[PDB]
Order: C-alpha cells, then sequence, then structure tokens
C-alpha cells in the first residue's frame, strides 16, 4: 500500500520523461457497476442470472454461444458504451496521457471505458476485442455492428443476426473463449516489447485482473527483468506469485483507491480533479 | 495465432 505507492511515485519523479504501459483487467470496471461475470446476482447481470448458463464462462464461449445465443444477447444490451461512467482510475489514464507519460494501456474489458474516458485510440490495445463491429463465427466476414444492436432493443430477443453468406451467427467482434485474438494486440505488443528492450527506465503497471486468461496473462512474464513490474490487485497473481522478481512492487489496493494515493503523491490532484469533473 | 482461453502454458 504505502510504501509500494511511494516507490511507484519515487520511480516517475526520478524517471519524469519516462512512459508508462498498463495493463489492465475486470477489476478496474467493478466501481462503475460491472461485475467480473462469472458471479452473478443483483445489477448489471440480475436477467442473465435468471435463465442461466451451465458454466460460468458459458456467456463468452463460443460453443455455447453457437447452442444458445439468448444468454449474450441479453447480457451485452447492458454491455454498449454509453450505459456506464468511467471510474476515477479510467480517468488516471487519461491524467498520465495528458502528463505524455502513457505508452499504451492494454485492456482485457470490453466496456471501452478507457476509450469513453478521454484515452486517444493510439494508446489503447482492446486485446479482446469490442462492439466497434460484428463478424460471422463461420465465415469471418465483418459486418455494420447496427445490424446485432438494433436486434438487442427488441422485446423480446428473438431470430438472432445470422450471416448472409454461409447462415451462422454473428455477433459483436469481442474475443470469446475459443476464439483467436485481433492482430493488433500481438503486433502492438511485439513493438512495445522491442520498446521496452530499449537512462529514463519506464514502467509496467498491471491493476486489477486475475491474470487467468491466455494469451493476455502471458504478457507479465514477457515484461524484461530489467524493467519494474508493478502489481495493483486485491491479491498477488499470475507471474507475481509464480515467479516474483526482487524488483516486482505489489500494491493490495482497490483500483479507485490507488489511483487516489498515486494522484497525490505525485501531485496531481489538482489536474486530477479537473479531469473528474468534466 | 493466440487463441483465448482459461488453460495455457
Ligand atoms: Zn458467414
Amino acid at each position: 500500500t504505502e510504501m509500494s505507492v511511494r516507490k511507484i511515485a519515487a520511480h516517475m519523479k526520478s524517471n519524469p520523461n519516462a512512459k508508462v504501459i498498463f495493463m489492465v483487467g475486470a477489476g478496474i470496471s467493478t466501481s462503475c457497476g460491472i461485475p467480473d461475470f462469472r458471479s452473478p446476482g443483483t445489477g448489471l447481470y440480475h436477467n442473465l442470472a435468471r435463465l442461466k448458463l451451465p458454466y460460468p464462462e458459458a456467456v463468452f464461449d463460443v460453443d455455447f454461444f453457437q447452442s444458445d445465443p439468448l444468454p449474450f444477447y441479453t447480457l451485452a444490451k447492458e454491455l454498449y458504451p454509453g450505459n456506464f461512467r468511467p471510474s476515477k482510475f479510467h480517468y488516471l489514464l487519461k491524467l498520465f496521457q495528458d502528463k505524455d507519460v502513457l505508452k499504451r494501456v492494454y485492456t482485457q474489458n470490453i466496456d471501452t471505458l478507457e476509450r469513453q474516458a478521454g484515452v486517444k485510440d493510439d494508446l489503447i490495445i482492446e486485446a479482446h476485442g469490442s462492439f466497434a463491429h460484428c463478424h460471422c463465427i463461420g465465415c469471418g466476414k465483418v459486418y455494420p455492428p447496427q445490424v446485432f444492436k438494433s436486434k438487442l432493443a427488441e422485446h423480446p430477443i428473438k431470430d438472432f443476426v445470422k450471416c448472409d453468406v454461409c447462415g451462422e451467427l454473428v455477433k459483436p467482434a469481442i474475443v470469446f473463449f475459443g476464439e483467436d485474438l485481433p492482430d493488433s494486440f500481438s503486433e502492438t505488443w511485439l513493438n512495445d516489447s522491442e520498446w521496452l528492450r530499449e537512462p529514463q527506465q519506464p514502467l509496467v503497471i498491471v491493476v486489477g485482473t486475475s491474470l487467468a486468461v491466455y494469451p493476455f496473462a502471458s504478457l507479465p512474464e514477457e515484461i524484461p527483468r530489467k524493467v519494474k513490474r508493478v502489481l495493483c490487485n486485491l491479491e498477488t497473481v499470475g507471474d507475481f506469485k509464480a515467479n516474483k522478481r526482487p524488483t516486482d512492487l505489489i500494491v493490495h489496493q482497490y483500483s479507485d483507491e490507488f489511483a487516489e494515493q498515486l494522484v497525490e503523491e505525485l501531485g496531481w490532484q489538482e489536474d486530477f480533479e479537473k479531469i473528474l469533473t468534466a | 495465432t493466440a487463441r483465448k482461453s482459461t488453460g495455457g502454458k
């Protein structure tokens, strides 16, 4: 908590021109009202919980989708951008960009709240896709998102969108379990990895993720040993657990609390509050 | 290349 936040600020103040890569997961959007989807109940996933799946990851599993598209359709209705406000942590990413110390944010989330907080498209890698377009799970043919978004408004949701070439189901280009990740993910990580290998020391900060989903969870062990890694998470997970490095910094904090503490350790409160009030 | 999963290495 305290000392490791001081050490992060210590690194940033002693490497003022260095940039930071963030790698984030579902924990940074829980405060927004988006739960980590395996545990349903009151809130966003309420009406998903009623007619519920044979396994927790069924809603984002392409095999289950094939067998029954209605649970995902019901979930997607709640997840289109515009339903939620970005969290304090999302706005911290915008503050790092304003200060010219944001190299990239790699996100496992599909809520696009990094974008909605104002992070530039160039600096966001949406590793698990987004609602920006649709695709056939058979052809791979691409479709505009409106083909799908319009069905989401119907009462009830029935006659799911199908491919006009091969007749298989069409869905948003979100990466389900069982599907390939977008080319931009591997290609940009390959470039940022080379940049991490090139005396202003960069920094990688991993926030709010269990590091249980691959290949995204491979990224922390691929950070060079000469580059300091930070994990801000409720528990020590992933490569930080299995293969601790002496310079690793662990912050067992909620992500909004971490944002608040780091902002005022850096002395950036006044800029941060201006961002928060817009 | 890389496919999404809960398993891995
Ligand atoms: Zn098709």
